[PDB]
């Protein structure tokens, strides 16, 4: 059984420089042919292809990347290293290493090429944040308006995740929709959650937002303006 | 370029 | 450099649908391509290696063709640990690249989404910054596009949105918009528009405010 598994920092400042490790088990970086490569994933897009490196340590970059990232193993540890230099934002998402079988051979004679063509055993990934951000606490506005109605509350420039948001200190579940939150170009996530209730309900509505990191409970009872 | 146990 | 692109980009099934997805390759990579399925907040599993060999453990229903530019996965009969999203990989070349992906959803009755423009709250307002958020509620299928548009301009760079994951009873999806401006620019203008097109909707519908009518 192959097992890998990806370890570094979870947030990175812009400009700096990320280590990325992957230790794994089950193969050697010295078995004939095998490969262990890096792949990434930015949150809801694609994946993307960055690196490998062979036991007999050949090394291969994305060309897009080579000239800020570094791959090594270190076949004693089990352990493969990826290092990024100079990150930025668009940098941030989820890193990947995985295992790349080598040709099955016969008494040592290679006599099938088709098992490299995959990456067959992935690591869970680790996210990496990139931000130069500190530690703060959402500020919480309110979002007020077939025959339904709307309103919600929007959870603005905090850092890092994850924040949690409630209704009616959790009895308001139906109608509820939490929207995962977008990284601002500012460097500070932000997100709105709102809910809809048959536009006779206007019952009350409070939003019960909780930023763990910077210890921010909010509690905001939204309605419909006009005093 | 090609890889590396190519075709 | 060498472009794998998958089609369709996004896919509806149900349980039991046979389903075929196809990547195409700008330049011939042999046999070197490989399937993989990755569901929400997992890494991609290996279905199929160097086109069309089964990988070990994964079930008979899939099943992988072609070779040169042209490759299909289908999945026989689609099980509920299928709605996931899929993507095909080359190795033939260096980089070893990855096509773009295609999503694969429950299907169900197009519906068109409810709207919403809720205008910045005076509490932000003093702290001088204007997010106008706009809310696309409950529509299918998942593909939609907002405009803003302030007095008549066509807004751009200056909004983000995401949208949640399939709703598990409804199958319908939510999208909100964040129209984000200084105090001062919002000030400078009246009509905050909210422009929304999808297939449930006949034509574009539109949902605005004048800033400061009483």
């Amino acid at each position: 059984r192959i097992t890998l598994k990806e370890s570094g920092p979870p947030l990175v400042k812009p400009t700096q420089t990320l280590t990325l490790t992957c230790s794994f088990s089950g193969f050697s970086l010295s078995d004939f042919g095998v490969g262990v490569g890096w792949i990434r994933q930015p949150p809801g897009k694609a994946l993307e292809w960055l690196a490998i490196i062979y036991s007999d340590d050949d090394k291969r970059y994305s060309p897009s990347l080579n000239t800020r990232l570094t791959i090594t193993k270190d076949t004693s540890k089990n352990q493969v290293v990826l290092v990024m230099t100079r990150v930025s934002p668009v940098d941030t998402a989820t890193y990947f290493c995985a295992h790349r079988r080598g040709p099955t051979t016969l008494f040592g004679v290679p006599i099938a090429r088709g098992p490299v063509n995959a990456m067959d055993v992935w690591g869970q990934g680790i996210t990496v944040t990139i931000s130069s951000t500190s530690t703060k606490g959402p500020s919480v506005f309110p979002l007020a308006p077939g025959a339904a109605a709307a309103l919600g509350c929007l959870v603005k420039d905090y850092f890092p995740e994850p924040v949690t948001v409630s209704w009616n200190s959790g009895a308001l579940t139906s109608g509820v929709h939490t929207f995962p939150a977008v990284l601002q170009s500012s460097g500070l996530y932000s997100l709105s959650s709102v809910v809809t209730v048959p536009s006779s309900s206007l019952q009350t509505y409070t939003c019960n937002v909780n930023h763990k990191p910077s210890n921010t409970k909010v509690d905001k009872r939204v309605e419909p303006k006009s005093c | 370029e090609l890889e590396k146990w190519a075709s | 450099a060498l472009q794998l692109t998958q089609s369709p980009s996004s896919l509806s099934a149900s349980v039991g649908d046979r389903i075929t997805i196809t990547c195409r390759a700008s330049q011939g990579v042999t046999s070197a391509l490989a399937w993989y399925r990755q569901k929400p907040g997992s890494p991609p599993q290996l279905l199929i290696y160097d086109a069309s060999s089964l990988e070990s453990g994964v079930p008979s229903r899939f099943s992988g063709s072609g070779s040169g530019t042209e490759f299909t996965l289908t999945i026989s009969t689609l099980r509920p640990e299928d709605f996931a999203t899929y993507y095909c990989q080359q190795l033939h070349f260096y980089p070893h690249t990855f096509g773009g992906g295609t999503r694969v959803d429950v299907r169900r009755t197009v519906a068109a989404p409810s709207v919403f423009i809720f205008p910045p709250s005076d509490e932000q307002l003093k702290s001088g910054t204007a997010s106008v958020v706009c809310l696309l509620n409950n529509f299918y299928p998942r593909e939609a596009k907002v405009q803003w548009k302030v007095d008549n301009a066509l807004q751009s760079g200056n909004s983000q949105e995401s949208v949640t994951e399939q709703d598990s009873k409804d199958s319908t999806y939510s999208l909100s918009s964040t129209l984000t401006l200084s105090k001062a620019d919002y000030e400078k203008h009246k009509v905050y528009e909210c422009e929304v097109t999808h297939q449930g909707l006949s034509s574009p519908v539109t949902k605005s405010f004048n800033r400061g009518e009483c």
